[PDB]
């Protein structure tokens, strides 16, 4: 989770990120 | 006689009044 | 000005629609806007008393109505996704 | 079952280091992450 | 004033990128 990589910055235009049904916690 | 000589790297300013930050623009 | 709270808004002329916020981000004495990585208008400073204030969009989000099936209720929980309770 | 157990838990160790030395081993994930981001970016500078 | 070096460029048409850095003030650049 290091290794690897603004998020509301590509929000803006209706360009929006829904949150993944399972949660990096459940993963 | 003009005597020539290496500008190097002088001569950015600010194009604009714009800000960033951290941004290769 | 009025802040927290979604605006319309011109400033000198640069002008959108917004939430005019109190932010740290230090603009240079002649810099005007602020910017950001896509290009869009992001900081300002206040052409009168001299400050940093944010922009933000305003909210989007979807909505998405959860049903358990019509054949089951009536009853829907609407979901306003990617908002903070209270503009709703 | 002991060497064997040692050369399993060496091998183990090495992976810390060759992802804690290396960038280059997640190009994968660290891929697709780009090209979404990658495909935004210009999703959105067609609005200028 | 009379009685000293300064110079002369000239300003083409060039493209740079520039790199801003975190406080807004550009610390390199690049032709
Ligand atoms: C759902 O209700 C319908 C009538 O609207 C009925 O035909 C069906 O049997 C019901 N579903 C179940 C699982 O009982
Ligand atoms: C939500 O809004 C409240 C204001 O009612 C604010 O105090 C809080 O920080 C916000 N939190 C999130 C997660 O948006
Ligand atoms: C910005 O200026 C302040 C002035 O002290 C300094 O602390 C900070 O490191 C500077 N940062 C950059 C990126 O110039």
């Amino acid at each position: 989770f290091n290794k690897v990589t603004l998020i509301c910055a590509q929000k803006f235009n209706g360009l929006t990120v829904l949150p993944p049904l399972l949660t990096d916690e459940m993963i | 006689p003009p005597a020539y000589t290496n500008s190097f790297t002088r001569g950015v300013y600010y194009p604009d009044k714009v800000f960033r930050s951290s941004v290769l623009h | 000005l009025v802040k927290n709270k979604c605006v319309n808004f011109n400033f000198n002329g640069l002008t959108g629609t917004g939430v005019l916020t109190e932010s740290n981000k230090k603009f240079l004495p002649f810099q005007q806007f602020g910017r950001d990585i896509a290009d869009t208008t992001d900081a300002v400073r206040d052409p009168q008393t001299l400050e940093i204030l944010d922009i933000t969009p305003c909210s989007f989000g979807g909505v998405s109505v959860i049903t358990p099936g019509t054949n089951t209720s009536n009853q829907v929980a609407v979901l306003y996704q990617d908002v903070n309770c209270t503009e709703v | 079952q002991k060497l064997i157990a040692n050369q399993f838990n060496s091998a183990i160790g090495k992976i810390q280091d060759s992802l804690s030395s290396t960038a280059s081993a997640l190009g994968k994930l660290q891929d697709v992450v780009n090209q979404n981001a990658q495909a935004l970016n210009t999703l959105v500078k067609q609005l200028s | 004033a009379l009685h000293a070096a300064y110079y002369v460029g000239y300003l083409q048409p060039r493209t740079f990128l520039l790199k801003y850095n975190e406080n807004g003030t550009i610390t390199d650049a690049v032709d």
